């Protein structure tokens, strides 16, 4: 309980941040997956639009509907990154 | 090539086939589909997506079929008249 609210700031936190462009390679990873069996849902819903998605635009926009804070200013900048995440896969897919 | 090359295709593929059934992890990960996408610059599928280096394919086969049939005319031109010359000589003038 004390873990399922760290992917609860742990999947907001590393999603804001646009330091790290991947931010998907090791998402699948089984401790950290445990964990978001008992974390809400939507939030890893909309975890897999940036782990594969990408659009997916409901769930990139469900983010912003359960938790309000801290998203106002990387919302227009998570928009990019949908944007980009589809150029790579459209060809790879 | 072809050997050596696709027999590590078809060892690899079932054994990675194999990872959703059983032996997870290896997950792997990430490095075994990372280059595989580097090796699929090209697929190539079908059919071989070579519209753009089609023209191109025998554009490479241009001068290597071009030479070959200009070197062989006189190369021929060597071979074949000193060969007829060195052997009349020898031959008609000692009988």
């Amino acid at each position: 309980s004390e873990q399922q609210e760290r992917a609860f700031t742990l999947g907001l936190a590393g999603l804001l941040g646009e330091g790290v462009f991947n931010f998907g390679e090791l998402l699948m990873h089984p401790v950290l997956e445990s964990l978001r069996n008992t974390d809400r849902q939507w939030l890893i819903d909309t975890l897999y639009a940036f782990n594969s998605g990408n659009v997916e635009r409901f769930q990139t926009l469900k983010t912003a509907w359960g938790q309000q804070p801290d998203l106002a200013a990387n919302e227009a900048q998570l928009l990019r990154k949908i944007q980009l995440l589809c150029l790579m896969e459209m060809t790879f897919t | 090539h072809g050997l050596k090359g696709l027999n590590s295709k078809l060892l690899d593929i079932r054994s990675y086939l194999e990872k959703v059934a059983t032996g997870k992890l290896p997950i792997n990960h990430q490095i075994i589909y990372q280059l595989q996408d580097v090796f699929n610059l090209l697929p190539d599928v079908s059919l071989q997506e070579f519209v753009k280096a089609f023209y191109l394919k025998t554009n490479d086969q241009m001068v290597v079929v071009y030479l070959a049939s200009l070197i062989r005319s006189v190369v021929a031109l060597h071979n074949l008249i000193n060969n007829k010359i060195a052997n009349r000589d020898a031959e008609k003038k000692e009988g």
